RNA sequence: UACCUGGUUGAUCCUGCCAGUAGCAUAUGCUUGUCUCAAAGAUUAAGCCAUGCAUGUCUAAGUACGCACGGCCGGUACAGUGAAACUGCGAAUGGCUCAUUAAAUCAGUUAUGGUUCCUUUGGUCGCUCGUACUUGGAUAACUGUGGUAAUUCUAGAGCUAAUACAUGCCGACGGGCGCUGACCCCCUUCGCGGGGGGGAUGCGUGCAUUUAUCAGUGGUGACUCUAGAUAACCUCGGGCCGAUCGCACGCCGGCGGCGACGACCCAUUCGAACGUCUGCCCUAUCAACUUUCGAUGGUAGUCGCCGUGCCUACCAUGGUGACCACGGGUGACGGGGAAUCAGGGUUCGAUUCCGGAGAGGGAGCCUGAGAAACGGCUACCACAUCCAAGGAAGGCAGCAGGCGCGCAAAUUAC
RNA sequence: UUGCUGCAGUUAAAAAGCUCGUAGUUGGAUCUCUAGCGUUUACUUUGAAAAAAUUAGAGUGUUCAAAGCAGGCCGCCUGGAUACCGCAGCUAGGAAUAAUGGAAUAGGACCGCGGUUCUAUUUUGUUGGUUUUCGGAACUGAGGCCAUGAUUAAGAGGGACGGCCG
């Protein structure tokens, strides 16, 4: 289907899709109730979140991810995998011998909602800790600014 | 000594890690509870904690609900029809979570019956046996009889489900690691995704 | 290592038990009780080096294993047993009752009450659960878990428990202007009123704290633990009264005494 | 105390190093009256060890028919001290050493809303509707007969205990609450019929466990939180719902006070384990690396105390890199610190506090809350002890002490 | 005599034979708040957090001192302070200095105006069926206003053209 890509059936899983109908209901239309959570430290959740049939258990807003510990941001560099972006993270590391600075750059994996959609490389996102979620990806995008 | 340490792969960078401390107890893991189907032979584990883990190693029997109408009974699993992860699970007879298994049928029919005294999986000539006619044509008090009336309206199952329950038994889904918990648990399969696992049933041979 | 440490090194105490270097390797090795091993005091550190009755470690045992003290109305013969902030030590052989109040320095002082106030003690509630048929719950700093407690009780609010009953005589709530009592940092030990929180989401509250000498300091919200309605304090203070008067006045009132 | 002085020339002014000068550590030489404080087999060999010792433990309160003692009172089950043994707990702390280890260890900062937790301290413990005035079988200790050259080796025979190992009931208990529901009453209806009460007989009922549904007491920055309702489930390798001990004795055959052992579960304390962000020495005569055998991510499971390529299956082709990846070296355990010092710096940190690691080298596991334990076991590899040649028993990088190694380090003490 | 503070490179040892060029570093004037904000940082000042021991340092005649954390008065009055703790992470002020952008085929700001879909769960004493407004969104058909919107043109640089020059 257009939700259904997998081997295994996809479906939110506090939301029940098997309730008794009567025709009157059944016939007129068909729309399954879509689940969103409020995340805390003031973060708007997207309107395609409580609109979209997109299916994303690692998503903060419509998934099992609570949002706890520190909030950064990034530049957004590769996004080649599946719901997921290589975001850059650069800063000046003092040396005080010399008294002056050196700059580096840190390339963290942070999973990316498929409701975040027509997002482009090179804009700024704002990122939010939480449990982790594969090998390498402990962040979750939470909002993103164009540059 | 099955592992489940991190420090053996490999950094993200793609780099070899060297391990410092060798394997400790904590990082332990355990061989695959491969459950077939059969009468009900279930092992303890002491794990971490002083806890205990029931491995179940040849399931019978489990209870699944009806969720549309919100009823749970104990049923037989008769056989697994699909498995989502891996197909070769679905030749062996292994029980795992959010593997398809086709049920037996009849208590979820004689809940309906007892419920609604409407017939299902009954032909259309199946003389009835002298034990069912006192809940399909029973006498009872017309206040009883009107509260009847009133739930015959409501009563009126998916055409997906009648043929399952003509042939008498259904599919359904299991929720609970029977590896783990130490029991088959779960949910008989309804509506979408009933129709989604049939087409995929169906497309598999 | 290996399961949980069981020993304690002298110099690896915490600072407020003032125990000096030569006298051993070891320390008293506060035991698992209500209150936390870091902001604790073992009956052997009050008896031996504060009331300077014991003078080894066994005259501390022949004194407990005698069943003369209990802690808020309780016989604990445990030498190394935890009495922290607000508990109440009673000597029923000698008539004397003292409340660990820590002093504007930072530390256990050897404060004396009346047998009378010896009766109670404030409790500051850490959490507010319910369970089972929904008895709402309580706990509190010194892990005092107590069933149907006033709904009026929130978290951070202080409650006064009768020692020998287990249940709430009344309740302090945690608003601005009411006295206070820092129990961590810096400010360990400093009295005053509180003006106003900031509250941080997703971080630590900080609360702004005026002293009754026209000192303003601030400090974590977990540090903080009400002592009074309005101004007046609910119990007896330490010998100074909670303000935190410095070197330059510490010196002139030390040698103005002289 | 922000310091300089000799040395190239026949002489001069330079660049420049060699030499001098003071401190600090290791060695070593010669010398050595008093007194306090005090490091000390780290460097080389985490090389190898004879011998002795370093972890054991009982209260009035789990089990006392050892005359090993004497004592009542003599028809008083058990006066008491108490060896031995069964049972409980500890032995996972402490101590030693620095081989390993280069975003690893470790430090500062945050998270468990993603997990376990002996113990202490609180809460809970007739909330469950179905022989009890105390149930069953054995085995130590002890006695008696033994084997082997041999060890903290043990077989056979005869008794006997439980807070060991099993089994298991009254009581609270009268009922209430969800369902199923023959019969009875009331109003309207000419009547049909419609609406409102009462019911005996059957079913299940509490907390914990597992799954599905419904509704929205208290809390959070945010729960798929906590609690509540509904249908059920509940492991024979069984989960709570007390067959236990001690001291004091009372009130009109029953009812009781003060403890001690227990106990499913929640909270707490001591932690532990996984993570988040930022930080490390030299090397390009290491420039591309990783992904066949998991590399980066996605879906589903398995396993685990849980989050997760931890592992399996099927897919995607990713992930890191001159801001130095990957590889190699380190006379590298990391910090708190030490020496020196105008200001800046340089060098050291095996070593008493904190964290990590390993007990000759690897690997695997029993018991337990906690170990991949070595003063626990099992196997192999290297060394090596006894021997009747059949077999038996090993682990000092604990304290002494010895051998070796070397320039380099103490007493088989109380 | 390893030079960041702070060294050298015409002849003492030393500037690549020469030019281009990516990464790296550096970069010209100019702009005086309505429970959410303001364009975001670096910088700087304040606050909480940060184990003792060590180091600095207060008190104290160890007989003096290195030390120690004691002690002092004729049952008493005392002390066991205080400071520092790179960086990074939290917190509240400042806005010079240094990066970044707010409107250019106007889908630009600010104001009242037309409609499409849906919904809030107050309302016709309570209760069942239709239609509503109010509370709150995206999409648009127009309109008024902005003193409507582009700083300068470096004795910086590219390019254009003009007559030469070697």
């Amino acid at each position: 289907a257009d939700i259904q890509t997998e081997r295994a059936y996809q479906k939110q899983p506090t939301i029940f899709q098997n309730k008794k109908r009567v025709l009157l209901g059944e016939t007129g239309k068909e729309k399954l109730p879509r689940y969103y959570k409020n995340i805390g430290l003031g973060f708007k959740t997207p309107k395609e979140a409580i609109e979209g049939t997109y299916i994303d258990k690692k998503c903060p807003f419509t998934g099992n991810v609570s949002i706890r510990g520190r909030i950064l941001s990034g530049v957004v560099t590769k996004m080649k995998m599946q719901r997921t972006i290589v975001i850059r993270r650069d800063y000046l590391h003092y040396i005080r011998k010399y008294n002056r600075f050196e700059k580096r750059h840190k390339n963290m994996s942070v999973h990316l909602s498929p409701c975040f959609r027509d997002v482009q490389i090179g804009d700024i996102v704002t990122v939010g800790e939480c449990r982790p979620l594969s090998k390498t990806v402990r962040f979750n995008v939470l909002k993103v600014t164009k540059a | 000594g099955i592992s489940r340490d991190n420090w053996h792969k490999r950094r993200k960078t793609g780099g070899k890690r060297k391990p410092y401390h060798k394997k400790r107890k904590y990082e332990l893991g355990r061989p695959a509870a491969n459950t077939k189907i059969g009468p009900r032979r279930i092992h303890t584990v002491r794990v971490r904690g002083g806890n205990k883990k029931y491995r179940a190693l040849r399931l019978d029997v489990g209870n699944f609900s009806w969720g549309s109408e919100c009823c749970t009974r104990k049923t037989r699993i008769i056989d697994v029809v699909y498995n989502a992860s891996n197909n070769e699970l679905v030749r062996t007879k292994t029980l795992v979570k959010n593997c398809i298994v086709l049920i037996d049928s009849t208590p979820y029919r004689q809940w309906y019956e007892s419920h609604y005294a409407l017939p299902l999986g009954r032909k259309k000539g199946a003389k009835l046996t002298p034990e069912e006619e006192e809940i399909l044509n029973k006498k009872r008090s017309k206040k009883i009889q009107k509260k009847y009336d009133e739930r015959k309206k409501n009563a009126k199952i998916s055409s997906l489900l009648e043929e399952q329950f003509q042939q008498g038994k259904l599919l359904a889904c299991i929720a609970s690691r029977p590896g783990q918990c130490g029991r088959a648990d779960g949910y008989v399969l309804e509506g979408k995704e009933l129709e989604f696992y049939l087409r995929k049933i169906k497309a598999r041979k | 290592a290996r399961g949980p440490k069981k020993h304690l090194k002298r110099v690896a105490a915490p600072k407020h038990w003032m125990l000096d270097k030569l006298t051993g390797v070891f320390a008293p090795r506060p035991s698992t009780g209500p209150h936390k091993l870091r902001e604790c005091l073992p009956l052997i550190i009050f008896l031996r080096n504060r009331l300077k009755y014991a003078l080894t470690g066994d005259e501390v045992k022949k004194i407990c294993m005698q069943r003369f003290i209990k802690i808020d109305g309780k016989v604990r013969t445990d030498i190394t047993y935890p009495a922290g902030f607000m508990d109440v030590i009673s000597i029923d052989k000698t008539g004397e009752n003292f409340r660990l109040i820590y002093d504007t320095k930072g530390r256990f002082a050897v404060h004396r009450i009346t047998p009378e106030e010896a009766k109670y003690k404030l409790c500051k509630v850490r959490k507010i659960f319910v369970g089972t048929k929904g008895i709402p719950h309580l706990v509190t700093h010194d892990a005092r878990t107590i069933r149907y407690p006033d709904p009026l009780i929130k978290v951070n609010d202080t409650i006064q428990i009768d020692l020998e009953t287990g249940k709430i005589t009344d309740f302090i709530k945690f608003d601005t202007g009411n006295l206070c009592m820092v129990t961590g940092g810096a400010n360990l030990g400093r009295i005053g009123v509180i003006t106003n929180r900031e509250r941080h989401p997703g971080s630590f509250d900080v609360v702004h704290v005026k002293d009754a000498n026209g000192n303003s300091f601030a400090t974590r919200l977990s540090n903080i633990f009400v002592i009074g309605k309005g101004n007046k304090p609910w119990i007896s203070l330490p010998r100074g009264k909670g303000i935190r008067l410095t070197i330059a006045e510490e010196r002139d009132k030390r040698l103005a005494a002289k």
